[PDB]
């Protein structure tokens, strides 16, 4: 889920 | 017309305009590849729209984080949100660039690809149900603000299973319906029966993804190489 996390997490 | 309403209105119009190229804005394409003959997958075209696939998952997601309280619920709950809604999303914005004439797509970069072509990019067996969709979407004449609601209302639905927070995402939905039913009769009061048609592609929707979910499986199989890293996130 690392890269929706990222991403994300913003 | 109401201060609240309008904002909101508009809030989601500006984010889905600014994540959404317009078909009358991008200069339009073609590519030879396998364009008259039908296979079950042409691996050129399989990673152009995989690639272009990739590209408008993170435009989806920059879409979600301008939606209002989206980034305010879990991380949990936004990832579940986002992989539950993922194939629906793009599904609509593929089908938002739908040519009648030539019976083309196009693409965000401007690649316009005919009914073969996108079954053999990797649609296969869906081809024919995202053609009917976009058919039944033009006549609609939905604008920016419409297609825009039309995203957030699926992508913000409470029904989705392992929700930490479902009532919470219910409660999130309900400004967004309540938008869209007063700008469809503002905008269009002569049919008042728009409202709940709209409403009604979502359910396509969600039938036409739950069918790309299985695709997704026979695709792997096929294609050379594993699925591109975001994907696989997204849709396994
Ligand atoms: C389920 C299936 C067949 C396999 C898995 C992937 C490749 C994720 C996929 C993607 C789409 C799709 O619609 N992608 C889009 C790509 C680019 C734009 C744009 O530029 O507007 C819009 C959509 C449809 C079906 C599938």
């Amino acid at each position: 889920h690392k890269i929706l996390l990222r991403l994300l997490r913003x | 017309l109401t201060p609240e309403v309008g904002e909101l209105i508009e809030k989601v119009r500006k984010a889905h305009q600014e994540t959404f190229p317009a078909l009358c804005q991008l200069g339009k394409y073609t590519t030879n590849n396998s364009s008259e003959q039908r296979v079950s997958l042409d691996i050129d075209l399989w990673d152009k729209f995989s690639e272009l696939s990739t590209k408008c998952i993170i435009k989806t997601v920059e879409f979600a984080k301008q939606l209002p309280g989206f980034t305010t619920l879990t991380i949990a709950d936004q990832i579940t949100l986002l992989k539950a809604a993922c194939l629906d999303i793009l599904i609509l914005r593929i089908c938002t660039r739908y040519t009648p004439e030539q019976d083309t797509m196009t693409f965000s970069d401007g690649l316009t690809l005919n009914r073969t072509q996108m079954h053999n990019a990797g649609f296969g067996p869906l081809t024919d149900l995202v053609f009917a969709f976009a058919n039944q979407l033009l006549p609609l004449e939905m604008d920016d603000a419409e297609t825009g609601l039309l995203s957030a209302i699926c992508l913000i639905c409470g029904d989705r299973q392992d929700l930490e927070q479902p009532d919470r995402v219910d409660m999130l939905q309900e400004p967004l319906l309540e938008a869209l039913k007063v700008y469809v009769r503002k905008r269009r009061p002569s049919r008042p029966h728009m409202f709940p048609k709209m409403l009604m592609k979502i359910t396509d929707l969600r039938s036409i993804s739950a069918k790309g979910a299985e695709r997704v499986i026979t695709l792997k199989m096929e294609i050379p190489g594993s699925m591109p890293p975001l994907i696989q996130e997204m849709l396994e």
